[PDB]
């Protein structure tokens, strides 16, 4: 499958 | 007269739905035309409107939320060994509607789970699968998305998802960071 890939930086609550 | 139907508190609105007082709070938590709260996950955002409000109040007052178009993607959390309680967050989207994706690191277990920006009848239209890849190793997880009408917090609060801890993480993070296989499809 054709998958563009997000690079998601973390949060700190 | 044995007895009585109140009307829904949100009757003004639209419903039409008149029960019982010992089923009455029970129908207006899950009542559809309750307002919509923010999706984001903590509190430091209290706002609240309609449902065709909820992605304008996103993309006015959240606009560092990752998207990507497509029923196919890769949600790649970065920095997982952070230590204490952590969240990762982006927006998915197709099929003409937008889907949060959340990945939750209590202070260590992770919790990950798909949401609809939509409502409880929409949601149930759809599946999500997510799936953590290794070398010959797969952990899959398939569910049907919840509206965030109802929010994820009770889900997570009853591993109503991918759960996962820091060891079972280390078997599929490459450099620090897990790739997590997102699809949605139509069921
Ligand atoms: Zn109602
Ligand atoms: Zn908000």
């Amino acid at each position: 499958k054709l998958r563009p890939v997000a690079m998601v930086r973390p949060k700190v609550r | 007269a044995n007895s009585v139907l109140f009307p829904c508190k949100y009757a003004s609105s639209g419903c039409e739905i008149t029960l019982p007082h010992t089923e009455k709070a029970d129908h207006e938590e899950l009542c559809e035309f309750r307002p919509y709260s923010c999706p984001c996950p903590g509190a430091s955002c209290k706002w609240q409107g309609s449902l065709d409000a909820v992605m304008p109040h996103l993309m006015h007052q959240h606009k560092s939320i990752t998207t990507l178009q497509g029923e196919d993607i890769v949600f790649l959390a970065t920095d997982i060994n952070l230590p204490g309680a952590v969240d990762w967050v982006m927006m998915q989207s197709c099929f003409g509607f937008h889907f949060m994706l959340v990945l939750e690191k209590q202070e260590q277990q992770f919790f990950a789970i798909v949401q609809l920006i939509g409502t409880r009848k929409q949601a149930e239209n759809f599946a999500y699968r997510l799936e953590l890849n290794g070398h010959r190793r797969r952990l899959t997880w398939e569910a049907t998305p919840r509206s965030i009408h109802e929010g994820i917090a009770t889900a997570i609060m009853n591993s109503d998802c991918l759960v996962f801890d820091t060891s079972i993480a280390q078997l599929f993070a490459e450099n620090g960071n897990l790739g997590i296989n997102v699809t949605i499809s139509m069921c």
